[PDB]
């Protein structure tokens, strides 16, 4: 809701909209193993994670 | 002639005698067959005799090892019953290959055991080892913590020489004459 | 049944002393000693009495009539490098106690020892006392903190030693504790968690600045 | 002649029998067989020995350990009680292992237990440990409280200085005099 | 020669006759084989032996400790249970380690028990712990407070110095000399 | 037989003092021998009267009559170092006696202990007393607050002690009042946990403790 | 002629009497048919002999090795314990190989063991082995460390020559001549 | 009876030597063979007095004494390879005893070994003592750090050294303690992986160690 977004930067926009999705990140990556999650990053992203899950 | 102790073991003897000798007074070592052996002292020795079992806590336990906790007869082994029953024979085996070294006579090691790395998405940490000597004596005992701690940095994946706590010291003095019989 | 012969095969390791007031002193060297001999005595097979006397334990025994009678005094240890004429270290730069007032002092500690026979009173330096502890100290390479005031010396060994070090100071303390006492200088090894083993800084405009010695330390993240 | 305790133990005689002879009275320990020891004072002596009983909690119960309320018999085994039989076996190594130091009478380890915390998602926390140690006397005590902490800091994964807490202290007089029986 | 307490077993009676022994009567214990032990007072001293039994609510019941209300022969085991009976097994270890200090006679410590944190994800709370202690009289008991404190601090998680409470006393006189029969 | 048979085999641990009012004492010295000594005669193996003395419940009873019968009476400790003579150790700067009413303390001190002949009073100072108790606590490297009233001096030791400093103090304060007693300079060691573990602050005039990147905390001075 | 250690077998036996004549006592074994051996020692040596068997721990237990912790015959063998025993059978093997070459006496190597390298997704670490070695008298003991630092590298994957440890020592001045009989 | 004749058969590794206190003293070369020896006359078959020497044991008994008695001294060693006439290496740029007051010192130390003769006190120069250490410390091509300071140097030896190092300098150091004591000089061996293992730093007078690419740290100027 916070309309503070808007920066100079494309990356500084870009690690906020990061910053709203580590409060769902923060579930995911509490019940997931660690040997899918960096398995699924080589070949933390969000998009690892769902089928670890 | 008062007896102290009965029914106990061969090396429990053994450390009941050594210890009794060390304070001037003597004991008598009798077998029993089935019931073990048992340990008599003299009247006036029975004074002391009991105020140093319960000094120094005699008779001695068994020494305990982690691999007992965790037998291998059990039909379900988990991999932490795996870890630790690895674990506990890695340590036996150093601490008997530390023995035949030029000058150790007893030694003691402990390997740090990690359990709670393998269950859960943690990472597992740095292995931290500890180990203990006792060095006959005319011996430069400052010089020799480099070569344990030289043997012990490549036994293991990645420690480090700040990891590793060697802690020795020099024999006690030798006993080496009777006690002595009470005369009254 | 003489004393010499209740004791054990070696008679080399004990010293038997007579006394004054009729009891015989037999003087021991360690604990381990000690109660070797204070067996014999505690089961009785010896007809008349006696005293088993020790330089460990005769040094704090003195010191309990010393502090009653003679406060304020300064003097180090007593040797018992030969038990019937020890000697009495005192210090030189800390009293200013007149000859007579000497031989007193050196004939009441006398009846206070019956087996001695005249205690020699010498009197040592104290600068001496503490340049040797700090030129000892400086030969194992170790990490310490001068710390002077008034009538007394204290030297701090902090931070996270490892095992060589903690050998050799631990291994020097226990020879220099034999010699001179811990009445004037004293050694404070204690270990916390910091890799800068004791001293501490301070930056800002100039560099560096040596800070003063404190208690509060700096947790070191490494 | 009269009866104090009956039906004890070899271990629970030698505890009493240390007690009581500090206290300047004498007592018998007289065997019977199946049913165990016993403890007989004299009739003048009795008043005195049924206050220090009353008082010291004789006879002793046995030390208890965390490994004996989790057996291994068990036909399950939650990782609750496996860590708890592991940690209940590294306190007991480790007190051994603190009997061998130059000096050291007796001693005791206590390990902080965390059990449900690797479990949950929230990371374990940091691990404490406690000692208590008896020393012979004539030592110089307030130096070697930095060997018992480089010793037992290397021996688990990350604990600091500032978690351990060791207290010790010297043995008391020693009581080598006989008691002496009442004249009457 | 009027009985008063009957079937009473050995703790219990060592417990009665010292009661009795500081209120300047005398008692008798009377074993029975296989009912027990007995006391018996003399004819005078029975008005104010009832008078002092219920004061004190003698014979005392056996100590209730937490290990017992759950048992280990049960099929199936809570995680409530099996944190409760360890919590009971820890608070046995620490009070078995008190009385292995310089001067200690007794003690007993207290755990504050949570139960609830561990079957749902809310965090633990702290830990408090609280001890009392009986000291050998002659000792300066306010400079021991601080050695409890410091070893209570560290054998937990996380603790801080107002979660913890030590109350120690000096113990009592002692009672030495004989009751005193009547006469008649 | 003798009194010194009934003891122990070992006779030096035991002084049998002859007493004025038909009775004997015996003079122990900790409460292990007290309690060995009291034995014998509760057991009641001796037909005349005997008592067993010692140093420090001996200090506390003739201390129960001195703050009744002589208040106001500014003292440190009665030495028995040698129990015909004891020593009483009275301050100097803080009494109003002349030369008689301390030898009317000596005569009314003879009669409540029987086993002594005499008994030497002697005056020490009270700057002494409470610099030997800071020179001791400075060579010991430890935190202290002194505080300064009339008729006593006490010493503060604060702050996140380890374990290395709590039996440093117990050292000091344990021979310290084997000495001077507690009656003039008192010793209040106190341990707290340190909040300035993690944390980030400034320090000096104006000190604040920042405990979270959004969080002061201003102390009181 | 008092017995002091009895139902041992034929490698310790031999043992306890190679070390008791190094220090001038002299010992006697007996043979007990199926019970074992035993050894006796005289009267005046006795004293001396039991100090020597507690200073030197003896009778020394059986070597271990890795391969024993997990036995062919549990017919349960997880990945885990199958690189155990092929762990356990290369640094068995190294060793028997190292005591045929020039001058070397006795050898021990070791090899880090990571058993969970298959089940995570990290790659394994590197290897690293530690031996020691016995060398005859005369030797030089400084050029014969290469030989052992060649031979160790390329028998494994890849390890490196900062990986490898080797702490090696000569043998003692030797015992030949007799203890002697105690004359009395 | 004899004593040469109670012992083993090869009648060369000990050798009794006559006192004058009416005792016979043993010298044996090491420690195993002394408990060798103190196993005979610990036993018992013996009917008069004797005693096992050593030369640690020795050298160690009269450096107590000749703390006691002679302080602040500056000395080495007293070989025993022939126990007839000892050998006293005493330093010659550091003691100020002269040539009548260096005789009593010979005149003291023959009465606290009753075996010897006649003691021979020779003075041996400082900075030989010191350069053979270097010399023979370069040789074994060994990193090293020497640390001159007031009666007495230090030189130590750190870093990660490999095994041929050790070994090199376990068998130096045993051969030159043996000659020369360690009073004087005095070598730190020190096994340490490599500090700051990780991490870039800027060291030099004003130092700052970079735990992470955005992270800064200023301790002691590194």
């Amino acid at each position: 809701e916070d309309e503070d977004v808007t920066f100079n930067d494309i990356s500084s926009l870009s690690k906020h909209v990061d910053e709203g999705l580590d409060g769902y990140r923060d579930y995911l990556i509490k019940y997931s193993d660690r040997e899918l999650v960096q398995f699924f990053e080589n070949a933390p992203s969000i998009f690892a994670l769902l089928p670890a899950y | 002639d008062k007896d102290l102790l009965k029914g106990l073991d061969q090396e429990q003897a053994n450390e009941v005698i050594a210890v009794l000798q060390m304070h001037n007074i003597e004991a008598n070592k009798i077998d029993s067959g089935k019931l073990g052996y048992s340990i008599t002292v003299a009247e006036p020795d029975f004074t002391a005799a009991v105020y140093w079992i319960k000094t120094y806590q005699l008779p001695p336990r068994p020494r305990v090892e982690i691999a007992q906790m965790f037998p291998a007869d059990s039909l379900v082994s988990s991999p932490r019953a795996e870890k630790a029953r690895l674990y506990s024979a890695i340590e036996q085996r150093l601490e008997q290959s530390l023995q035949t070294m030029e000058g150790v006579l007893s030694a003691r090691v402990h390997i740090s055991y990690d359990i709670d790395a393998g269950e859960n998405g943690r990472p597992p940490k740095p292995v931290h080892l500890s180990a203990l000597a006792v060095y006959e004596r005319g011996s430069p005992l400052a010089h020799q913590i480099s070569d344990i701690k030289r043997f012990l940095k490549n036994s293991f994946a990645d420690v480090d020489y700040d990891n590793i706590s060697v802690v020795l010291s020099e024999r006690s003095d030798a006993q080496l004459q009777a006690p002595g019989t009470p005369v009254k | 049944a003489e004393l010499d012969s209740l004791l054990g095969q070696e008679k080399e390791r004990f010293q038997v002393l007579p006394g004054r007031d009729k009891m015989l002193y037999v003087a021991a060297q360690n604990e381990r000693d000690t109660l070797w001999a204070r067996q014999v005595l505690a089961r009785g097979d010896y007809d008349k009495n006696a005293r088993v006397i020790n330089e460990n334990e005769e040094n704090k025994r003195i010191s309990i009539w010393l502090d009653t009678y003679y406060p304020q005094l300064a003097y180090y240890r007593i040797h018992f490098d030969e038990p019937r004429k020890p000697v009495f270290w005192l210090s030189r730069q800390r009293n200013t106690m007149s000859k007579k007032e000497l031989e007193v002092l050196s004939q009441k500690l006398r009846a206070l020892m019956p087996y001695a026979d005249s205690v020699n009173i010498t009197l040592m330096d104290d600068v001496t006392a503490a340049g040797q502890a700090e030129a000892g100290l400086k030969q194992q390479a170790l990490p310490y903190s001068r710390r002077n005031h008034k009538g007394g010396v204290t030297f701090v060994i902090q931070g996270a030693l490892d095992d060589v070090e903690i050998l050799r100071a631990r291994q020097f303390v226990d020879s220099y504790y034999r010699t001179w006492g811990g009445r004037y200088v004293q050694f404070a090894i204690e270990l916390k968690d910091d890799w800068l083993k004791g001293r501490s800084f301070q930056y800002g405009a100039e560099g560096y600045i040596k800070m003063s010695p404190g208690h509060w330390y700096f947790p070191s993240p490494l």
